[PDB]
RNA sequence: CUGAAACUCAAAGGAAUUGACGGGGGCCCGCACAAGCGGUGGAGCAUGUGGUUUAAUUCGAAGCAACGCGAAGAACCUUACCAGGCCUUGACAUGCUAGGGAACCCGGGUGAAAGCCUGGGGUGCCCCGCGAGGGGAGCCCUAGCACAGGUGCUGCAUGGCCGUCGUCAGCUCGUGCCGUGAGGUGUUGGGUUAAGUCCCGCAACGAGCGCAACCCCCGCCGUUAGUUGCCAGCGGUUCGGCCGGGCACUCUAACGGGACUGCCCGCGAAAGCGGGAGGAAGGAGGGGACGACGUCUGGUCAGCAUGGCCCUUACGGCCUGGGCGACACACGUGCUACAAUGCCCACUACAAAGCGAUGCCACCCGGCAACGGGGAGCUAAUCGCAAAAAGGUGGGCCCAGUUCGGAUUGGGGUCUGCAACCCGACCCCAUGAAGCCGGAAUCGCUAGUAAUCGCGGAUCAGCCAUGCCGCGGUGAAUAC
RNA sequence: GCGGGGUGGAGCAGCCUGGUAGCUCGUCGGGCUCAUAACCCGAAGGUCGUCGGUUCAAAUCCGGCCCCCGCAACCA
């Protein structure tokens, strides 16, 4: 995984938007292209629109889903089965 | 399409490289690329003169470019003139000691890249492709050559069905390595598309 | 996507990971040898011509 | 074995090292 | 028996020529069959493909001769596909008009980045230059015109390059002769060979492209050379060719020699065939390089070249993200196995070819480990990668879905990289699936081969490599 | 009015004697072939016309309704 000795990665520009809103009190909408990011404790309760290549997917973050990456919650493929 | 390139087949036996110099792993490409940039510029200008062979030598930040040609006068210029104006043009790209010679060609008819280049011209000028080839061979042989073969592929006369026509005289033992084979290729542009010209000259064996 | 790509290939990028080799003679992105700077196709073409110093066919 | 990472023969296959093949 | 027409076709035919084919003949050959040995087809997995799915799952490849193929390295990049945000002489070449100042480096606002908006700072020359000031043009910026640009279509318009039948023994030409002519002749015929190989014969006589030879690797010997390589002898030896000393030997790498049916018996008109000797080598010594005229309207406009057709605020271009990695299924090539001629642990041997200065990294230390911090040597016959592995000695397992097999997943870490969600490799704890030798069918190999074992290299930040190109270890069975 | 019948896609067994659905072709997946057929190897699909009843249990026995085949319907 992301090497523990280094950092816990969040794209600089998005982290700021969360933290700006934290002061003011959250929450508007957050159109992002930050799949490479980590969901991070400051993000809980926000509603983030993640780009899956196609759409901006509305994801409400919870206290349970923190250590993951953002893109795990914006599916890249549409699959309904065969036949 | 099967046959081997008869030049590269003979390297280190009957034919010798046109770039004779050494370099280590970290420098080889940068020099080789210069020969590439140089040979283009040379053949961009010197095509008129009747360019036959581009030899390049190197030591350390210096290079002697020995050019073979059928009209040495058009290369050298007015009293040392054109051959000068290239020296400056040359060391502009090179950035180094550009020693540019010009050497005699003691017969364009024994020069494969020349025999081809001329035929490529004749058919750019709407000439009879069959007849022109038999002539090309007929020149080469009259100059005492041991054997000759000449090939043109493409829309001959503009024909919609592409065709490969060829002609030959004497010997051409392309399987034999102790036999000297000068090979030259010439690409003829036209209005209806491009044709390709192959020439093989058998000088004599070793 | 062609000429803009041989040209995008030389300029120094937005991150150094994105460095990819393009055959300096014809621009082939695939099969590019470090030593010559060429693609396996040009490799063979210059060589056969005898314009590759010290290069000759291997037979063993 | 040759597919079993937790063995000697297994890590020789991959060309790597560990407790199950020390260097 | 006598015997029409309407309608309808652009021919129906005769002989002979060259081919191709024959469940015709003859003579031969190729791991073609047979004789054997190991597989594939079942299983789990890696990879390519068909389908389907998808916003997109870019494109080509299609029976032998498409399918681990272009791809010798898809997270962004690559990348040609799709979504969204953007740029208009334009990411790029060669020209002119005019404006700034030339140039170049540093940061700022905004936004995912691109971009759009911005704040800095000084031009040479040669010149009237103690002075406002002026341009030429090395160059960047800016409003235009040329023109750029297109992996958009056409391999059925093309060059080039390649596959292919086929390493098969063939394909022709000049002249003469024959036939009205296509064409035949030679090239057929006897024999021989790996071969249109050589011999003998002949209205044929020669010539050419092919076969073979010339070139490389290997097997024996020699000359030359002796460090970083080697150590037979002697002497020192901290016990390591480590020092003296030497190039003898192994080797390294250039130049030669040697093999030719040359000698003998014999069968033969001959070319050759069976045998014998000498010799490291014997009848092409083993392997390689090398592929005739042509065939497949074969393959590649996506490596490149190129006619033409097509697009121009876009079929061009820049970016951020996603897709190329999808999954009811089918097929191809593979990897690892189902075990005792085996699995596992400890100790212990013997290769080769390669590779390596933000590269290989001895050695020391932290760590179960991947790795991490130290740090020496080496532009490398010196130093490193490096342990080769199957093997040998000893010990355990005891016929079990197992101490076989290592897929699937849970949990925890290392590294590369801006970034490993989709979508990398590796290490560790736990989980321990299918599979008990594979239906119809089907593949490879004739000897240092098959089978089995490890090592390297290209691409390459890392890597989905079990792929490919090589290298040595051990080493068969069988051909009536 | 009397007798017989309806079972994968087609055509027939199994019902009498209750427990267990079979045969040929066809369909689908694989193989041989350049390819198709044939041929070879595997594999899917009938909840037995319906509704009711007997039974522990009904394709099977009994009733209802439905559709089909055959025969009868004469003195008038
Ligand atoms: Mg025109
Ligand atoms: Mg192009
Ligand atoms: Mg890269
Ligand atoms: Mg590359
Ligand atoms: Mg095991
Ligand atoms: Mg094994
Ligand atoms: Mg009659
Ligand atoms: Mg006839
Ligand atoms: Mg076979
Ligand atoms: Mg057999
Ligand atoms: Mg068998
Ligand atoms: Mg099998
Ligand atoms: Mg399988
Ligand atoms: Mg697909
Ligand atoms: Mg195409
Ligand atoms: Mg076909
Ligand atoms: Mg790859
Ligand atoms: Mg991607
Ligand atoms: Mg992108
Ligand atoms: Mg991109
Ligand atoms: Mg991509
Ligand atoms: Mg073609
Ligand atoms: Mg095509
Ligand atoms: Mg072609
Ligand atoms: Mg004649
Ligand atoms: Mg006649
Ligand atoms: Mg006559
Ligand atoms: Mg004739
Ligand atoms: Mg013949
Ligand atoms: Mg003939
Ligand atoms: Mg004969
Ligand atoms: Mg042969
Ligand atoms: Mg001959
Ligand atoms: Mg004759
Ligand atoms: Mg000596
Ligand atoms: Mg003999
Ligand atoms: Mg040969
Ligand atoms: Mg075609
Ligand atoms: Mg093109
Ligand atoms: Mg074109
Ligand atoms: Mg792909
Ligand atoms: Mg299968
Ligand atoms: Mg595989
Ligand atoms: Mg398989
Ligand atoms: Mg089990
Ligand atoms: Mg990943
Ligand atoms: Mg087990
Ligand atoms: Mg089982
Ligand atoms: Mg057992
Ligand atoms: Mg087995
Ligand atoms: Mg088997
Ligand atoms: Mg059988
Ligand atoms: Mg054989
Ligand atoms: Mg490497
Ligand atoms: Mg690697
Ligand atoms: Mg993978
Ligand atoms: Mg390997
Ligand atoms: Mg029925
Ligand atoms: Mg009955
Ligand atoms: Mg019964
Ligand atoms: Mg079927
Ligand atoms: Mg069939
Ligand atoms: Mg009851
Ligand atoms: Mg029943
Ligand atoms: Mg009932
Ligand atoms: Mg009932
Ligand atoms: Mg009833
Ligand atoms: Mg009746
Ligand atoms: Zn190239």
């Amino acid at each position: 995984p992301r090497s523990l000795k280094k950092g816990v990665f969040v794209d600089d520009h998005l982290l700021e938007k969360v933290l700006e809103l934290n002061a003011k009190g959250e929450k508007r909408l957050i159109k992002t292209w930050s799949r490479r990011s980590t969901i991070v404790p400051e993000m809980v309760g926000h509603t983030i629109a993640v780009y899956n290549g196609k759409q901006h997917v509305p994801v409400y973050i919870t206290e349970n889903m923190v250590g993951h990456k953002l893109g795990e919650f914006a599916p890249t493929r549409t699959y309904r089965g065969h036949g | 399409g099967n046959k081997i390139h008869p030049i590269g087949f003979r390297l280190g036996i009957t034919r010798d490289w046109e770039s004779r110099w050494y370099a280590g792993k970290k420098q080889y490409r940068h020099l080789l690329l210069e020969d590439q940039r140089i040979r283009g510029l040379l053949e961009k200008e010197l095509y008129s003169a009747g360019l036959a062979r581009v030899d390049i030598e190197r030591a350390a930040d210096n290079v002697a470019v020995t050019v073979h040609v059928a009209k040495p006068g058009v290369v050298i210029g007015r009293g040392g003139e054109r051959i000068r104006v290239l020296r400056e043009e040359l060391a502009k790209l090179t950035g180094k000691n550009v020693a540019l010679n010009v050497q005699e060609v003691q017969n364009p008819n024994l020069s494969a890249p020349l025999v081809a280049q001329r035929v490529a011209e004749q058919i750019e000028r709407r000439f009879a492709v069959r007849r022109a080839i038999k002539q090309a061979v007929q020149r080469v042989m009259e100059s005492g050559a041991k054997g000759a073969k000449v090939i043109v592929s493409g829309r001959i006369g503009g024909a919609e069905q592409a065709r490969t026509e060829w002609a030959a005289q004497g010997r051409v033992p392309l399987h034999t390595l102790r036999a000297n084979i000068d090979y030259g290729f010439a690409l003829a542009r036209t209005t209806y598309g491009v044709l390709g010209v192959k020439a093989y000259i058998f000088l004599g064996e070793v | 996507a062609r000429k803009a790509l041989i040209e995008k290939a030389k300029r120094t990028p937005k991150f150094k990971v994105r460095a990819y080799t393009r055959c300096v003679r014809c621009g082939r992105a695939r099969s590019v040898y470090r030593f010559f700077g060429l693609c396996r196709i040009c490799l063979r073409e210059l060589a056969h011509k005898g314009q590759l110093p010290g290069v000759r066919k291997a037979s063993w | 074995g040759k597919g079993d990472r937790r063995t000697r023969r297994g890590k020789i296959w991959r060309g790597t090292y560990g407790k199950y093949r020390p260097r």
